[PDB]
């Protein structure tokens, strides 16, 4: 009962924290002219110690569209905003459960936020064209925890719907 | 001089490459080592969609 809900809540909280850490720094690694890390906003070298915003969008129209999407991180920022909205919806549905159908829309928004985060990871992997950062693996692990939390949330929702259907008869 | 006893000429010296083929690392060669992770992520995502 409450154990699965608390596990889903701490999984959503850990996924939001790892998404924030993926937004922050150390997302990728690229050897410049010496190694240098990047966190999709600015690059920092391994002289040594200086940091600057190296997310310059200039140096068919599909290349300009892909460069515009890769600039300023349109997909993962909106994905993190949708994850925060899903966490707020799960917190509003945890206490005073009046309507028994908002959890389905919250889970649908949570799965769509996970799919958008995976799509943004695909965009950031495509725009990379030599190693990888740790925040990329942290964002992948947060995507795994988000998928498992969505499965647990829809499992609790179908269990609550089956309990309501059994209590209605 | 006498008659030549050993004939010779100009030849080519190379590094003599061997069959230096790795094992499990040779399997994940042709596509990538990073696209497969996105493939598995889309796999578990589509399974989440189905469930």
């Amino acid at each position: 009962r409450g154990v699965q809900m608390l596990l889903t809540t701490v999984g959503a909280f850990a996924a939001f924290s790892l998404m924030t850490i993926a937004v922050g720094t150390d997302y990728w690694l690229y050897s410049r002219g010496v190694m240098t890390h990047s966190g999709l906003w600015r690059t920092c070298c391994l002289f040594k110690g200086l940091c600057k915003q190296i997310d310059h969008f200039p140096e068919d129209t599909a290349e300009y569209f892909l460069r515009a999407v890769r600039a300023s991180s349109i997909f993962p920022i909106l994905s993190v905003i949708l994850l925060f909205m899903g966490g707020l919806c799960i917190a509003a549905s945890e206490f005073y459960k009046t309507r028994h159908n908002i959890i389905l829309s919250a889970g649908i928004f949570f799965v769509s936020a996970g799919l958008s985060n995976i799509i943004g990871i695909i965009v950031y992997i495509s725009a990379n064209a030599y190693s990888y950062g740790w925040s990329f693996y942290f964002g992948a692990l947060s995507f795994i925890i988000a998928e498992m939390v969505g499965v647990l949330a829809v499992h609790m929702f179908i269990d609550r719907h089956k309990q309501l259907r059994a209590t209605a008869r | 001089f006498s008659k030549p006893f050993m004939s010779l000429g100009i030849s080519i010296m190379i590094k003599k490459p061997q069959k230096s083929k790795p094992g499990v690392f040779s399997f994940l060669d042709p596509l990538a080592y990073e696209i497969w992770m996105c493939i598995v992520f889309a796999y578990i995502g589509v399974s989440v969609v189905l469930f």
